[PDB]
């Protein structure tokens, strides 16, 4: 039983992990939505250039 | 530069529109951020249970 | 309830960036607005 629980505990922690995991993906897209944006603004002065 | 004054007229319309635009828009955020504070309260709630 | 304040964070992290974005582009417009003085 108590191997059993400790088992839980664990996954339970890890299914935590993932969650913050997603949330990085959010923001790991939302500065990269515009962060390359950005350099195709740069892009924008290069044709400036 | 009639033309030019009513288009710089127009653009500080424009830009009025955005301000309020953005007024509104971090007034939601404020309340979503009450909203969030009102959750974290609850869940020390939770957490005292 | 956890699960649900994260929801509420994350949709709380889009809008601020969403309204970032909207007074970015409310300050450009401002900013264009320098040739009024002519």
């Amino acid at each position: 039983m108590d191997i059993d629980d400790e088992l839980n505990e664990l996954e339970t922690l890890i299914k935590k992990k993932q969650d913050e995991k997603k949330s990085s993906e959010l923001e790991l897209q939302k500065l990269v939505h515009d962060l390359n944006k950005y350099k195709s603004n740069t892009n924008n002065m290069e044709k400036i250039i | 530069s009639k033309l030019f004054q009513f288009k710089l007229l127009q653009s500080n319309s424009k830009l009025a529109s955005t301000l309020e635009k953005i007024s509104s828009s971090n007034k939601d955020l404020e309340d979503e951020k009450m909203k969030f504070q009102e959750s974290l309260k609850k869940v020390d709630e939770i957490k005292a249970q | 309830e956890s699960i649900n304040e994260f929801k509420s964070i994350e949709i709380e992290m889009k809008n601020k960036l969403e309204k970032l974005n909207s007074l970015l582009t409310y300050i450009k417009s401002e900013i264009t607005q320098q040739e009024k003085g002519l």
